[PDB]
């Protein structure tokens, strides 16, 4: 099936998404 | 233990397991019945309520 | 297919995950 690479982009886009996420909450929690 | 919090509660002593996220702040008693919910210094649904 | 079952797992895994992280972030900033 076709859609793995698609489902793969979507991924990294959550997961990149997830990580600047985490790094808010790192800085809000400094702050 | 990061995610999770163990309270007491008030009306029963008893000890229970609470997500981080779910505890909301609460007002000093200073603020009993404000006039104007914007001079709550914890504004929440729970100190609104 | 596993191959795409497997990745598909990972990612609603990292959906949710980052649907509570969303949480904490939220009560961080009205905080």
């Amino acid at each position: 099936q076709k859609d793995l690479e698609g489902l793969s982009q979507r991924h990294e886009e959550k997961v990149a998404a997830y990580d600047k996420l985490e790094k808010t909450k790192t800085r809000l929690q400094q702050e | 233990v990061g995610e999770e919090a163990i309270v007491e509660l008030v009306e029963n002593g008893k000890k229970v397991k609470v997500n981080k996220d779910d505890i909301q702040k609460m007002n000093p008693p200073k603020f009993s019945k404000v006039e104007d919910m914007a001079e709550l210094t914890c504004l929440n649904e729970a100190s609104v309520l």
